[PDB]
């Protein structure tokens, strides 16, 4: 393939990663996920890490820069 | 006016040119919308005359090879029953 | 009128709190009218119906 | 997007289907902080090495860095 | 050439080197010399310069209008 | 227009309040039309003060109109039961089953344990 | 360009007022670089139709042996 | 380069050439 | 509409299907009754602000 | 031996390289409809600690693979 072509659209969504770029180090990950897989990767997390003050967004870093 | 036998290939490539600017960067089924509503077929009737009907024809095969076809689908059955 | 809130806030802000305290904007209330009769001659009814 | 596309000053990259030959999406490009805290730095190192440099080189070091 | 090609993917497969005791022994190699590199060059600009997106398979959703012309 | 809205005032729940009767509804509402007469408006029956049971605006380990005990959304929709005795509503079959078979009415942060008999209808 | 700083950090409200950059010699109209260097999705765009055109020519060239 | 404008000209886009080349495909 | 008084509205009762003696359901029912009849009535008669 | 996944890569500037990947993310199918639970997830991190860890030996035996 080239960086970004597939062998066809069922090849990108056989996975939830779809699109892949490493800058060296610095690694760029495309995913699109399912309602039922997201909900089960959220439940094994939670699972791992219970949280039942519901303290993970605050643990977030956004893009300050944006309005 | 889309007319071969006066306008020139300049101004034939200048159209096609300006058309395929209006279709990227705004939607086709919203261009298809601009320019077959009513009110504005006085000032598409150069564009589209559905008179002289190999002026149709070629009305017709040049928004096919701009790479569009589908503006024309109109002129395409007027050419059909006429 | 703003004058007279404005003395309030004032009065708060320096002698009834000592506290630093955020003012949004100011703006006036409203009641509600109506133009045209209800056309529909509607009804309700109790819980025991 | 809401109301229509945006008529932008060239720092939007309006983004164009492979299929319908459509602008589908909108880029908005801004630069890193860090871009210009290398930039301020690299002005720093210009004025840092400016006590022993002839104006000329100055200029050339001031518009070498700033294309 | 299919008995040749079975022995070409034969040889054609991962096939570490050795670790030799003492120096290790050459092996014989090659493509087309004379002229070739220019074109190599020359697509390898192409190729450099050239670009498109979406899987390879991505000729769906064609209309494939085609010219009514003149009966 | 849901099983969530008040019974009297027909609005969803913020500030509710449940009563003896079974009968949510909100609490500005069930203020001023039983405060003298006494009686929950659904149907009618005596519903005092004390019959009466507060439902929202307070705090709690979960912080919301959730189950206290099972920590999952327990709304009017869902298979929702309220302990009388302590004001807050609960999953149904799951809390029943952690107070019947895990002996378990607490909470899973704060860990309070109770009885499963004050369990009444929070619906 | 100058807007709201209350309005900045939560949208984007276009532009209200102008501030000068130095205090120069009146009118001056010293030219900006970024009127001479040409944007990136202009060039990009102009890359893939030339390259494209060069494509064609060189077929054309092999195909006709010119 | 009044040479070059012409043969840019008829080694651009040309529609009617086009049609031409679309007319000949379906004639032969 | 928005939590705001109403005025200069005339409120004409058309039919009331009471029950005699409501008593059971007249003893704080008829109130959030009366008060849905006159939200209700208030929808369909276009008001403004 | 590198596939083209990974970058930097001599064929096209880092801008064309951002250009390259909006326009990757920009033309995959049904990317934007996120009515079901597809959300798309982008990922952007570093790799940290990825020179100081490497063990010389174990570079020893997996470079005897390669060359």
């Amino acid at each position: 393939n080239d960086f970004l072509s597939f062998q066809d659209i069922a090849t990108e969504a056989a996975h939830p990663i779809r699109l892949f770029c490493r800058y060296i180090d610095r690694i760029h990950i495309f995913f699109r996920f399912t309602a039922d897989e997201a909900r089960d990767l959220i439940q094994r997390y939670l699972t791992e890490h219970p949280d039942p003050n519901n303290e993970n967004i605050v643990g977030y870093n956004n893009k300050k820069c944006w309005p | 006016k889309l007319s071969e036998e006066t306008t020139t290939s300049s101004s034939r490539i200048f159209v096609k040119i300006f058309f395929q600017e209006l279709c990227e960067y705004m939607g086709l089924p919203k261009l298809n919308a601009r320019l077959k509503d009513e009110t504005l077929q006085p000032f598409f009737e150069g564009l589209l005359p559905r008179d002289n009907p190999r002026n149709t024809r070629f009305a017709i095969n040049f928004f096919t090879s701009i790479g569009l076809g589908g503006l024309t689908d109109e002129l395409r059955e007027h050419l059909k029953n006429t | 009128g703003e004058l007279y809130l404005d003395c309030v806030m004032h009065d708060l802000r320096k002698m009834y709190s000592e506290i630093d305290i955020k003012v949004a904007d100011p703006v006036v209330t409203f009641c509600e009218t109506v133009v045209e009769t209800s056309s529909l001659k509607c009804f309700a009814e109790t819980p025991n119906k | 997007t809401s109301y229509e596309e945006f008529t932008h000053k060239d720092g939007v990259w309006n983004l164009q289907n492979e299929v319908t030959k459509e602008r589908t999406a909108q880029c908005f490009l801004r630069v890193d902080d860090e871009s210009m805290q290398r930039f301020h730095n690299r002005v720093r190192q210009i004025l840092m090495a400016s006590g022993s440099t002839t104006f000329t080189k100055i200029v050339n070091k001031w518009n070498t860095a700033l294309i | 050439a299919a008995g040749e090609q079975e022995k070409l993917e034969a040889t054609n497969r991962y096939h570490m080197p050795k670790e030799t005791r003492g120096q290790p022994a050459r092996a014989v190699d090659e493509s087309g010399a004379p002229g070739e590199e220019q074109r190599r060059w020359e697509e390898a600009r192409l190729g450099a310069a050239s670009l498109k997106f979406g899987a390879r398979d991505a000729a769906s959703q064609e209309p494939k209008y085609q010219l009514v012309l003149e009966e | 227009l849901p099983f969530d809205h008040c019974s009297l005032s027909l609005q969803p729940f913020v500030y509710p309040v449940c009563t003896p009767d079974g009968i949510v509804f909100d609490l500005l509402n069930i203020v001023p039309w039983l405060k003298k007469y006494g009686t929950n408006p659904s149907n009618g029956e005596k519903l005092d003060g004390r019959s009466l049971i507060k439902l929202n605006f307070s705090k709690n380990s979960e912080g919301k109109y959730h189950c206290p005990v099972l920590f999952t959304v327990f709304t009017n929709n869902t298979h929702i039961v309220a302990v009388r005795t302590t004001g807050n509503v609960y999953a149904y079959e799951a809390v029943e089953q952690l107070n019947i078979k895990a002996k378990n009415f607490r909470d899973l942060l704060t860990d309070e344990p109770f009885s499963r008999q004050d369990i009444i209808t929070l619906q | 360009p100058q807007s709201d700083l209350r309005w900045s950090k939560q949208t984007d409200v276009g532009i209200t007022h102008f501030r000068s950059g130095m205090s120069h010699e009146e009118d001056q109209l010293i030219p900006n670089l970024y009127r001479y260097i040409q944007p990136w999705e202009s060039e990009f765009i102009d890359s893939q139709r030339v390259w494209a055109e060069y494509a064609l020519k060189r077929q054309e060239a092999i195909a006709q042996n010119r | 380069d009044l040479d070059r404008m012409l043969r840019e000209q008829e080694r651009e886009g040309d529609p009617m050439a086009n049609f031409i080349k679309k007319n000949k495909a379906k004639e032969n | 509409l928005c939590d705001e008084l109403i005025r200069n509205v005339k409120f004409k009762i058309l039919d009331a299907v009471v029950a005699q003696e409501p008593l059971h359901r007249g003893g704080g029912q008829i109130i959030p009754t009366a008060r849905r009849v006159v939200y209700s009535a208030f929808l369909m008669a276009t008001p403004r602000l | 031996l590198f596939p083209p996944w990974i970058k930097p890569a001599d064929t096209e500037p880092p801008p064309l390289l951002v250009y390259k990947w909006c326009q990757g993310i920009n033309n995959l199918q049904d990317v934007w409809e996120t009515s079901e639970g597809e959300c798309n997830v982008m990922l952007e991190s570093r790799f940290e600690k990825m020179y100081e860890k490497i063990d010389l030996t174990l570079l020893n035996r997996l470079l005897r693979l390669i060359v």
